[PDB]
């Protein structure tokens, strides 16, 4: 499969738009980006809303004008060359026919597979606000590529200017571990019981993490010699402790010697 | 699994069942005889006119018994022990993704030649010569032991059947549950 | 007071024996009055069945009792590591 690296200057400027438009739940904002899909790793640097309009009672019903996507391309021309069209994005949690429909529509300007992406206004679960869907000709499915979160080194540190350890650190792990929980329980529980769903085909993929308590009780006699390197972590630590009493001895000689001169 | 390509009659529906049959009776790859069960394929046809073979091999890998499936058959695919050799495996790969999760809810990892030796009616000599056959195609990864007896093998293959896994994928979560106090209320104190 | 120390050590010590010892090294006299302390726990003498009289079983899966335990919990164990978090702090 193939990559996507989005900074975060595309993230945020795609949700400022959605508001200035007043735009409420019933209306959703369509727009696209520009990158390099070249490589195996597409990279969007670039992104632009549409005066999209559709209708909230038909899915069949939408509003988009090539012609300010033909005006959009030439004036990136003039700003940046190496920039081109990679795909499109939108907004709204949901998927109907309007979204589903103009993804052939993009495909005549861009010359790889539209990237597809839900921008999620409230930001509800997890991380990622935005998902990286690719479709399939051969049957179509909407699949996620590994979208991840890179910038420049100037971009990265301009929005920590503007926003502004073992304990915090261990508090993000329980947040992962009832995500194993929460995401097993609440799928698993929908495919079986009521309402089948035609399934098999996930199945697979999903007991083939469970092979691999989630994982092996058959090296726990192995394990102990596992283990053996964090009881050999505890042999040094426990002079490391005892090298805090370096300092904490020496530092007696300050307050003594305060004492004398008093 | 397309409906609208590759439009044909009833008739021609057997005909293309009986080729999808004789093909998969030669090689155990791409699951089991149990595959086209799910797909439109053994539902289509007949139960009788020897279109039952999908079906008898079925229930033919737990029993075990090669000598229902060959008297149902005609000379031509019984003369050539491929299909002998083959069939065999299917019944074996059944038990041998069980040393992970199928029976065992502690998913403890353990496999005896005893246990191998009822499932495919063979003896002590023959079964230990019969893993490595199935190791060499490709199928499972691991090696065996021949002084305590023992068969260490890992799962890789996933197959069509459910409900087997089903409890367990929740069983293994319930240990989680538990987990969830001790580690979660200290670290927060801190 | 007597037979009640010494069997304490045969548990670990001494693997099997048969009702000869008994009598000769416990002291004891009339038979069958061993047979009363055999009642509860399941003595079928051949080796080893003791842990009745003279303390206890061994039981298994100790956990959340006194101080530091093995199976269930880290966390206690992890204290000892986050015990340096209220002094640092």
């Amino acid at each position: 499969h193939e990559k996507v690296t989005i900074a975060p200057l595309v993230l945020l400027s795609a949700l400022d738009h959605y508001e200035r438009t007043q735009t409420k739940e019933n209306k959703r904002c369509v727009g696209v980006i520009l990158g390099d899909a070249n490589s195996s790793t597409i990279r969007v640097t670039n992104s632009f809303a549409l005066p999209f309009e559709e209708d909230e009672k038909n899915s069949d019903v939408w509003f988009l004008d090539h012609n300010y996507i033909e005006n959009m391309n030439e004036m990136c021309k003039k700003i940046n060359a190496k920039e081109k069209l990679i795909g499109w994005y939108h907004s709204g949690p949901k998927l109907r026919a309007s979204d589903l429909k103009i993804n052939e529509l993009f495909k005549k300007y861009t010359q790889n597979n539209p990237l597809l992406l839900i921008v999620d206004v409230k930001q509800q679960g997890v991380g990622l606000p935005t998902d990286a869907y690719v479709a399939i000709e051969q049957e179509k499915t909407f699949l996620h590529l590994p979208c991840t979160i890179e910038a420049e080194e100037a971009e990265e540190i301009g929005v920590e200017h503007l926003l502004r350890i073992r304990l915090t650190n261990q508090l993000k792990s329980l947040k992962g571990l009832q995500s194993k929980l929460k995401d097993v329980v609440e799928y698993l529980d929908k495919v079986i019981n009521k309402e089948l769903p035609i399934n098999h085909t996930i199945l697979g993929k999903l007991q083939d993490v469970f092979n691999l308590n989630n994982l092996q009780k058959a090296l726990t006699v192995k394990t102990n010699d596992e283990l053996m390197v964090i009881y050999i972590s505890n042999l040094v630590r426990s002079i490391i402790a005892f090298d805090d009493l370096i300092e904490n001895k020496i530092q007696n000689k300050k307050i003594q010697e305060q004492r004398v001169k008093d | 699994t397309l409906e609208p390509s590759t439009s044909i009659t009833l008739a021609e529906r057997q005909q293309l069942a009986y080729d999808l049959s004789i093909s998969a009776l030669l090689g155990d790859k791409i699951y089991n005889f149990g595959e086209l069960l799910h797909h439109p394929i053994m539902e289509t046809i007949v139960n009788d006119s020897n279109y039952d073979w999908l079906f008898q091999l079925l229930n033919a890998l737990t029993v075990g018994d090669f000598d229902k499936f060959d008297s149902l058959i005609k000379v031509q695919i019984s003369k050539i022990p491929i299909l002998a050799q083959h069939e065999s495996f299917l019944r074996q790969k059944i038990c041998l993704m069980t040393l992970i999760e199928t029976v065992f809810v502690k998913n403890i990892r353990m496999l005896s030649f005893e246990d191998i030796s009822k499932a495919t009616h063979l003896p002590k000599d023959n079964v230990e010569h019969l893993v490595m056959r199935a190791i060499s195609l490709g199928l499972l990864k691991g090696s065996i032991d021949q002084v305590n007896e023992l068969v260490t093998i890992s799962w890789v293959q996933p197959r069509i059947i459910s409900g087997d896994q089903i409890t367990k994928m929740k069983d293994r979560l319930v240990e989680w549950n538990d987990q969830v106090e001790k580690l979660g209320k200290k670290m927060e104190a801190r | 007071a007597i037979r009640d120390e010494i069997a304490k050590n045969t548990e670990l010590s001494y693997d099997f024996l048969p009702l000869s010892n008994i009598k000769a090294l416990l002291f004891f006299n009339n038979e069958k009055e061993t047979e009363k302390f055999a009642l509860e726990r399941n003595w079928p003498i051949v080796n080893s069945k003791v842990y009745f009289n003279n303390q206890s079983k061994e039981k298994a899966d100790y956990e959340d009792e006194m101080m530091h335990e093995e199976d269930q919990k880290t966390n206690i164990i992890e204290k000892a590591m986050d015990y340096a978090i209220s002094i640092e702090n």
